[PDB]
């Protein structure tokens, strides 16, 4: 997955978020954090977003 | 999103059912399919699922050893093959999607009704209920058929208010029955027909039965 | 492994009054995986609540849920008459093992209201076909709940009678209920007397119907 241009508007549980990534304002519309799923897939999110962090450093643990 | 469902089956006691579940795209690298059942009168139980970018389904364990839970991409349908049949197993069966990141089931397939019994599929016998001793009330007893269901009409449909046809019960022959009956002006008895109109499609059975005073 | 644990068991109460239904569960579901589905008579469920609070696609605005952990409760705040349902909780935080609450049916509540009470006589063509049955019909009820006792040459019987009963009727809201005495001819021929006795509550003394042969 390239850049994001909409966010996820709904919260997923840690238990199904394998990793992240970010990405970053410059040759890219907007700052995002991209999450590896459970099932392959990724995800765009809004860094600014309070479950978004909480996922962030849970993975990071 | 369309999630359509292969036909009802009737299958003895022992023996396996192998019901089939058409999803709507080739999109199932997204999402996954899960089967829930349903006995009649009773609750939903899960049986398992599989998210086909996994190769493998999970089971509920009540199923465990008896279950098969497929996925095949080309066509994008889903298999549920389930064994080792008893009557318990009489129920309607659902596919249902879900994101595996998630797990809601927002869409659903028609159902797929299996029947386990040691009946064969027969036709029903129906005979009158016929009104007597302001309102009368007459009928249908729709008796000894199998398996489920059975639709039926009045009058070839003209006749529709007050008409009650009740939930059929299961013999302990292992046949269906049941009765439709109507409340209808007992000045009518005389100067109105009434037929009920039986339609069993497993047995391709159709009948019409004068329903008269006496 | 997880058990969902839903009350009442059935909920009564009249349009317009507000429903509140409870699932509770035997552990913590643990990002609010719960989820609500309305089933009405003969139809597939349908998806109401995701999330534990998130209203579902096409869904009205009456319907909403909440809760976390444990206590989730569904609200229809306003009940109309086409809410008679059964609604079931789903928990999907377990991926390998999706569990379902045993479920809440919801019946709208009115106004008591006597049955009609008929007794057919088994039909000449059905002797013909070599068996008998005596049906007893309780036309237009409320509440749900009646009695029905069968008198075979006035000895009260036992277990030799099964009863249907219709959804609450979307029209009237009353409940029909069909008691159906099975036998075979010749067991049909041994007793004169057969009499329907119907005790429900809007009725003040028990209903009796009869025929003899």
């Amino acid at each position: 997955v390239t850049c994001c241009y909409n966010f996820t508007n709904r919260k997923i549980s840690v238990q199904r978020l394998a990793s992240y990534r970010r990405i970053t304002s410059s040759k890219c519309p907007k700052e995002a954090v991209i999450f590896k799923t459970i099932v392959a897939k990724e995800i765009c999110a809004d860094p600014k977003q309070k479950w978004v962090q909480d996922s962030m450093d849970h993975l990071d643990k | 999103v369309e999630l359509v469902q292969s036909g009802a089956e009737v299958k003895k006691p022992g023996s396996s059912v192998k019901v089939s579940c058409k999803a709507s795209g080739g999109t199932f690298s997204s999402y996954g399919i899960s089967w829930v059942r349903q006995a009649p009168g009773q609750g939903l139980e899960w049986m398992g699922g599989i998210i086909p970018i996994f190769g493998t389904a999970n089971y509920a364990q009540k199923f465990q050893g008896r279950v098969t839970i497929t996925a095949d991409e080309s066509t994008s349908t889903a298999y549920m093959e389930l064994s080792s049949l008893r009557s318990e197993d009489t129920a309607v069966y659902y596919c249902a999607r879900y994101d595996g990141i998630y797990g809601e089931l927002d869409f659903w397939g028609q159902g797929t009704l299996v029947t386990v019994s040691s009946a064969s599929t027969k036709g029903p016998s129906v005979f009158p209920l016929a009104p007597s001793s302001g309102t009368a009330a007459l009928g249908c007893l729709v008796k000894d058929y199998f398996p489920e269901p059975v639709t039926v009409s009045w009058n070839s449909g003209a006749l529709t208010s007050g008409v009650h046809t009740f939930p059929a019960v299961l013999q302990s022959s292992g046949l269906y029955s049941l009765s439709s009956v109507v409340t209808v002006p007992s000045s009518s008895l005389g100067t109105q027909t009434y037929i009920c109109n039986v339609n069993h499609k497993p047995s391709n059975t159709k009948v019409d039965k004068k329903v008269e005073p006496k | 492994e997880i058990v969902l644990t839903q009350s009442p068991a059935t909920l009564s109460l009249s349009p317009g009054e507000r429903a509140t239904l409870s699932c509770r569960a035997s552990q913590s579901v643990s990002d609010a995986y719960l989820a609500w589905y309305q089933q009405k008579p003969g139809q597939a469920p349908r998806l109401l609540i995701y999330d534990a609070s998130s209203r579902a696609t096409g869904v009205p605005a009456r319907f909403s849920g909440s809760g976390s952990g444990t206590d989730f409760t569904l609200t229809i705040s306003s009940l109309e008459p086409e809410d008679f349902a059964v609604y079931y909780c789903h928990q999907y935080i377990q991926l390998h093992s999706f569990t379902f609450g045993q479920g809440t049916k919801v019946e709208i509540k009115r106004t008591v209201a006597a049955p009609s009470v008929f007794i057919f006589p088994p039909s000449d063509e059905q002797l013909k076909s070599g068996t008998a049955s005596v049906v007893c019909l309780l036309n237009n009820f409320y509440p749900r709940e009646a009695k029905v006792q069968w008198k075979v040459d006035n000895a009260l019987q036992s277990g030799n009678s099964q009863e249907s009963v219709t959804e609450q009727d979307s029209k009237d809201s009353t409940y029909s209920l069909s008691s159906t005495l099975t036998l075979s001819k010749a067991d049909y021929e041994k007793h004169k007397v057969y009499a329907c006795e119907v005790t429900h509550q809007g009725l003040s003394s028990p209903v009796t119907k009869s025929f003899n042969r």
